[PDB]
């Protein structure tokens, strides 16, 4: 939990899984505890960022970054489904991205080595698809 | 072992009532009819169990069901059964013992 | 506005009064489900009004599943009455609604991240954990599931106007972070 | 010096004390065993702190207060005996150990196969 | 027993690091690395 | 109507008989006694009730899913042997 | 010799770091009563020495249950060849006495 928390506080994000695979939290008992924390800090008294790392583990070119964070803000705007969480959001804008671009990652290597749900990015991706329209930035 | 639950068929009542009467009319070994018994459960669960091939298919509307001492009791209203032929019944008991 | 609350789930409990023994209630009810090893009480369940019951070796039961107060009511005598035709020196005693479960529509999307970051001390939004939000209204306490689609759920009430004193108060808030 | 150092040093310390063992006991007793295979070595990156990861080339690398360096990645298999028989899991794991320092102009580094214009782009003088 | 947990980089990594930096080899060895001169091509 | 049924009827009625001789000549009884027996029972044997071994049983909302094992159905006067079956029921 | 990746070295790193990849391998994953406290008794002297184990499996009862009533009777000795196994020190009177209670 603190953790999370300082990477939070630091601006840098990293997803739930992936501390998950630091240490073994068990999940919902996680969530709990993050709330319960988060609540004692106030009284004490944002997915975008997640965008670029992700590209890195593609080792994917700038512009294809930067696409991508044009797709995320447009597609967080236009709503429906109202992302259904960011990671689906994050690695669906991607693939779109991609698939704009002649670079193959194909779809099961990006499944498995971002560990996202094949059948996910595909129904991710057809929705997306119907707003192709208006996700252009040039 | 063995679950006694198979002596209510048809084939077990009908060993029941030929022992019986071999106890009453006769004179023979009662006890020993017990021991028949135990053979029977034994025999029908593993003939059950490795000479039997049919699948059954019961569809119907829940009446009752319950559940106690591993045991579970459902009488399923008009329902139609499928052997692996369509059959239809207005009122079906089952009785189920845990396989484990 | 125009929307009340639909009452969902009614959650209640009955003192019995008297010791149980469980394999004869399971053996005597005509619904009934006991499996010792899983769970230590007969599930009990009635089909008017709809709900289902926990019953304990102590006396004590549990009473779910009722959409109304009254059936909740009606359906804890009902499964008192059982209890006593199989036998037992068992009485209506002590009962008490536990909790309220109710839900509406207020027909628009809302900006769950908005409303997280405005009202802070009272909301919880994990979306990759849960997609609702989790708002904690000091009064009455109440808690609701708030949802981008506009679904709301409102759960912890004792009595039914905290359910509708709880929307009455979250109603203007969903609307200041509405999205169409 | 250095690139004989990388190229035979790294291996052959990882070989000669690389495998270890655990020994268990019950009442069967059992073992535990990792080795160490052939070890990689990088061309130097670097770890941003959002985690994005990119090529270092030195004149940034000066610049930014870094540390030129390449990563280095060990090939694991872990076994397991029960004594000795044997089950484990194995290939598929490649791993992370550390970061080695890289003197520029040496194999390693991307300078040394850069010709002058080239030098020149990424502005180190010939 | 996970990977990561079990392989702790930073050993190694900052380590070498540290010694280079410090240049002190243990003190057993001490002044090892020294930052270049860049006061004429020459020196 | 089922056939698999009377093999199995057959199955059992002849394998209980020769284990069960032990017995029966251990009790000094008579080797007749246990053909008598065997006549008497398959004489018998010439309501709507399934005994079973039961798998899982699950429920969702008020339908219920089972899978039952190993079992014998008197069907309308009709007997049927099954090594598993399926029941779908709606619950009101 | 020594191998160089050659990669565009964010797979690597990303596979380095915390990944959102894990497990894909496995190392280190780590009668009543009243008749069968008789009939242990039976047991008990028909056999100096027994266990939990063969108890719990005659009487099919958890062995929770089975080793209070045996500290009653029973004794444990935990030293010897015999460790972990319990000892005694009329038995119809017993029985009847079951039977009663």
């Amino acid at each position: 939990a603190s953790i999370l928390i300082g990477c939070r506080r630091a601006e840098v994000a990293r997803t739930f899984k992936e501390i998950q695979s630091l240490i073994h939290v068990k999940t919902k008992e996680f969530g709990k505890t993050l709330n319960i924390m988060k609540n004692i800090l106030r009284g004490k008294s944002q997915n975008l960022t997640y965008i670029p790392r992700f590209c890195s583990h593609l080792g994917l070119p700038m512009q294809v970054t930067t696409s991508a964070e044009y797709t995320a803000k447009k597609c967080k705007e236009i709503k429906e489904i109202a992302g259904k969480s960011p990671i689906t959001i994050a690695v669906v804008s991607i693939y779109l991205n991609i698939l704009l671009f002649q670079i193959p990652i194909t779809a099961a290597k990006v499944g498995q080595t971002l560990q996202v749900t094949e059948g996910t990015i595909k129904s991710g991706y057809k929705i997306l698809y119907e707003h192709r329209d208006k996700l252009v930035d040039p | 072992g063995y679950y006694e639950l198979y002596r209510r068929s048809t084939i077990g009542n009908s060993l029941v009532d030929a022992l019986d009467t071999l106890i009453s009319d006769g004179r023979i070994e009662a006890s020993l009819a017990m021991r028949v018994l135990e053979t029977f459960d034994k025999v029908v669960a593993e003939t059950l169990k490795d000479n039997t091939q049919s699948k059954l298919t019961v569809k119907g509307n829940l009446d009752t069901y319950g559940f106690c001492d591993d045991v579970w009791t459902f009488i399923v209203k008009n329902c139609q059964v499928t052997v692996e032929s369509v059959i239809s019944v207005d009122k079906l008991r089952i009785v189920a013992c845990n396989s484990k | 506005s125009g929307i009340v609350p639909t009452l969902q789930n009614i959650v209640a409990t009955v003192t019995l009064g008297c010791r149980l023994d469980l394999k004869t209630v399971a053996l005597h009810a005509r619904n009934a489900e006991y499996n010792p090893k899983r769970f230590a009480a007969v599930i009990m369940r009635i089909r008017e009004p709809k709900t289902t019951a926990l019953i304990f070796a102590s006396g004590k039961m549990v009473v779910t599943g009722a959409k109304s107060e009254d059936d909740s009511k009606l359906a804890s005598r009902k499964y008192a009455r059982i209890i006593q035709k199989i036998g037992f020196a068992a009485k209506f005693t002590d009962f008490k609604i536990q909790n309220i479960v109710g839900s509406c529509d207020v027909k628009f999307p809302i900006r769950l991240e908005g409303l997280a970051f405005s009202h802070g001390t009272f909301s919880s939004y994990e979306p990759e954990l849960f997609p609702g939000l989790i708002y904690r209204m000091v009064k009455p306490k109440i808690v609701l599931l708030i949802f981008v689609s506009g679904k709301i759920v409102l759960t912890g009430a004792k009595q039914r106007e905290e359910i509708y004193q709880a929307f009455e108060a979250i109603y203007p808030v969903l609307s200041e972070f509405r999205k169409m | 010096s250095f690139n004989q150092f990388v190229d035979y040093t790294l291996q052959d310390i990882i070989c000669e004390d690389s495998t270890l063992i655990l020994e268990q006991l019950a009442q069967i007793s059992r073992k535990y065993e990792i080795s160490f295979g052939k070890i990689y070595v990088t061309k130097p990156m670097v770890n941003e702190s959002d985690g994005v990861t990119h090529a270092l080339y030195p004149q940034e690398a000066r610049l930014r207060n870094l540390t030129y360096s390449s990563g280095l990645f060990v090939d694991v298999k872990k076994r397991t005996y029960e004594l000795k028989y044997e089950l484990a899991e194995e290939s598929e794991g490649k791993v992370f150990i550390g970061r080695l320092p890289i003197m520029l102009r040496s194999k390693n580094c991307y300078l040394s196969e850069a010709t002058e214009s080239d030098l020149y782009k990424l502005k180190e003088c010939p | 027993f996970n990977m990561k947990l079990a392989i702790n980089a930073k050993t190694i990594t900052s380590g070498l690091k540290y010694a280079l930096a410090t240049g002190n080899w243990g003190s057993s060895r001490a002044g090892v690395s020294q930052v270049l001169n860049r006061y004429t091509y020459s020196s | 109507s089922n056939a698999e049924a009377s093999r199995v009827y057959e199955i059992i009625v002849e394998s209980v008989v020769n284990e069960v001789r032990e017995d029966f000549e251990n009790a000094g009884i008579d080797e007749q006694t246990l053909q008598d027996l065997k006549n008497i029972w398959q004489k018998k044997l010439t309501e709507n009730l399934m005994l079973c071994l039961y798998d899982k049983v699950t429920r969702t909302k008020a339908r219920w899913k089972c899978s039952l094992k190993d079992g014998v159905v008197t069907i309308n006067r009709n007997d049927y042997t099954f090594q598993k079956a399926q029941v779908e029921a709606e619950w009101v | 010799r020594i191998t160089t990746l050659d990669e565009t070295v964010g797979v690597t790193m990303s596979h380095t770091g915390m990944s959102m990849r894990s497990d894909n391998s496995n190392f280190l994953k780590v009668m009543p009563k009243k008749e069968i406290l008789d009939y242990l008794f039976k047991l008990f002297d028909e056999y100096d020495y027994w266990s939990l184990k063969g108890l719990k499996e005659r009487t099919r009862q958890p062995e929770a249950h089975l080793k209070e009533c045996l500290d009653k009777v029973a004794t444990l000795v935990k030293k010897g060849p015999y460790a972990f196994k319990y000892t005694l020190r009329k038995e119809e009177e017993r029985k009847a006495t079951l039977g009663e209670l």
